[PDB]
């Protein structure tokens, strides 16, 4: 059934599977019209799907044109998603398959389980836990290229980069969800904590900066002071 | 008119006939029903007084031979007969008719709520959906699951209703996923309609023979089929006018009838919310959606 709290070690088993968040698939900008009245233009958009063990990550590109002359489009966004997804899956070897897809927001779950009625061994899942992937799109490289996008594309990332030769998956992922709550909390707090420090560069091949071990526990603990801070400034306590 | 008449009545059970029931006590002298009218289905249906566990009951049309009732004192029950000897059974039916040991079926001149509960339903089709191939009238008790349940275990004494499941290959075509599953008019007019009822009357008449075991035996699988046929249709976009209107009429005698203490446990808040007011027919319901909201405004 759902994943959450308790059966939380599983994404790092060896049974491959795939989180799905939907979030960013279908963006607007709300404005104004000449008469006043209000309006919106879509901006391209990305579906986000990850592997938690090994980092990778799917980054399909919604391009706006996909959106033309169609109607009700956050529902639409939903099965554009799914078709999507099961598309990526049929195009990957038999073996390399997952055999769970986790959806972060439970409207995709008919979706997904209509596309993929063709894999009825690939079982779908939603999940209780509040992960922080909308802000993918705050990850500069991420952002530049799903805006830069002319046409709907796929683009490969390893979401951990290097990380996974030094640390596990569950603790790879456990810094990934918490760079991501901080970003999403206050996003230009979080990208000064990131980048203050202009020794540190962001490699080529790579989403984030190439901390050291010690410098990767300084940031760490820095995004937790921003999270609850924030949770303070929110609240007042 | 016909006649089903009992060889005697051992136990103390409450008899039914069709909307209609009365009690007979333990070694009453009870020999049936007559008056029974010619041209429609009929059930015939028993709960013992001692153990109201397993409502059951025989559907049969006194056109197809001459039946009665005999309880069995081995397995416990009043089981349906077929009497072969033609000459043997008027002489019965006379003699106890001539002694007044016979209920009349209690039919007003006004009332159509049979016909009307029963208009598409035809004996040889019950007899696919209840295979006991022997018999000329089939039986059904509370206890039975259908061919969908057993899915999700004896085949023999399983109720073999047509399965729906809106996520399905059958449900949905390749490349038409969304536009299948939220307009399912592809499945009922393409998929249920042509290929596999060939008309709406056969469709209406498991309609209504799921909506009938569900009411009388409290057979839970036969609600879930009932609901299940009703939301094929709501959920369509495209049906044709003549079917709203008889659906409207179908669904309004069903929830005229259906005893006002059973709703709590067969209607279902989901489907009924859905088709009355989110569906493609959320407006072509008005005789159905008239009498829920005045029996039933707590459902909804
Ligand atoms: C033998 C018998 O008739 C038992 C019984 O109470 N059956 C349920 C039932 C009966 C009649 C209607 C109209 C609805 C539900």
């Amino acid at each position: 059934g759902a994943m959450n709290s308790s059966n939380y070690a599983e994404l790092f088993n060896n049974d491959i599977k795939l989180f799905v968040d939907d979030t960013n698939v279908y963006r607007v900008t709300v404005h104004k019209t000449f008469e006043g009245n209000v309006a919106t233009k879509a901006i391209n958009g990305c579906i986000f799907t990850l592997n938690p063990k090994t980092g990778h990550l799917f980054l399909k590109i919604i391009h706006t044109s996909v959106w033309a002359g169609q109607k009700r489009l956050s529902q639409l966004a939903k099965w554009k998603t799914a078709e999507e997804v099961s598309a990526l899956v049929r195009s990957l070897p038999k073996e390399e398959q997952p055999k769970q897809i986790i959806v972060t927001r439970k409207a995709m779950l008919d979706p997904l389980e209509v596309h993929m009625l063709d894999f009825p061994n690939i079982a779908i899942r939603p999940t209780e836990l509040r992960l922080p992937f909308s802000a993918a799109m705050s990850i500069d490289k991420l952002s530049d290229v799903v805006m830069k996008a002319t046409e709907p594309q796929m683009v490969l990332f390893n979401i951990y980069d290097d990380w996974l030769d030094r640390i596990s998956s569950y603790t790879a992922f456990s810094r990934l969800t918490l760079l991501l709550r901080a970003l999403k909390t206050n996003e230009e707090s979080a990208k000064m904590i990131l980048l203050s420090d202009p020794t540190i560069t962001i490699k080529s091949y790579h989403l984030w900066p190439s901390f050291t071990d010690e410098q990767w526990i300084t940031i760490e603990s820095q995004m937790r002071d921003l999270i609850l801070t924030e949770y303070g400034r929110k609240y007042n306590v | 008119m016909n006649t089903v008449p009992f060889t005697s009545a051992p136990i103390e059970v409450t008899i039914g006939i069709d909307q209609y029931s009365f009690n007979v006590k333990e070694n009453q002298p009870f020999h049936g029903i007559k008056d029974i009218p010619i041209g429609h289905v009929h059930v015939i249906h028993f709960q013992h007084a001692d153990n109201s566990s397993m409502r059951y009951g025989y559907w049969f049309d006194c056109r197809m031979g001459n039946f009665y009732i005999q309880y069995d004192p081995k397995d416990g029950l009043y089981k349906m007969m077929e009497e072969r000897d033609g000459a043997k059974f008027e002489n019965i039916v006379h003699n106890f008719k001539e002694r007044q040991m016979m209920v009349s079926y209690p039919k007003i001149d006004e009332d159509d709520t049979w016909y009307n509960l029963t208009e598409f339903v035809q004996m040889d089709k019950i007899r696919k959906i209840v295979r006991k191939d022997e018999n000329q009238f089939s039986y059904v008790d509370s206890s039975m699951t259908t061919v969908q349940e057993n899915e999700l275990s004896d085949p023999a004494h399983s109720l073999n209703y047509t399965v729906i499941n809106f996520k399905s290959r059958e449900a949905i075509r390749p490349g038409h996923e969304m536009e299948d599953f939220l307009d399912k008019s592809y499945y009922l007019n393409t998929v249920m309609l042509q290929g596999i009822f060939k008309n709406s009357s056969n469709y209406f008449g498991e309609l209504q023979f799921a909506f009938l075991n569900a009411m009388f035996f409290g057979n839970y699988g036969s609600s879930l089929q009932w609901h299940a046929m009703i939301e094929l249709i709501c959920s369509s976009a495209t049906v044709p006018k003549h079917m709203l209107d008889k659906l409207d009429e179908i669904l309004y005698y069903q929830i005229k009838t259906l005893p006002e203490q059973y709703s709590d446990i067969l209607l279902n808040e989901r489907v009924w919310n859905i088709c009355l007011y989110s569906s493609f027919q959320k407006n072509s319901l008005h005789n159905t959606e008239k009498i829920m909201e005045n029996k039933y405004p707590e459902l909804l």
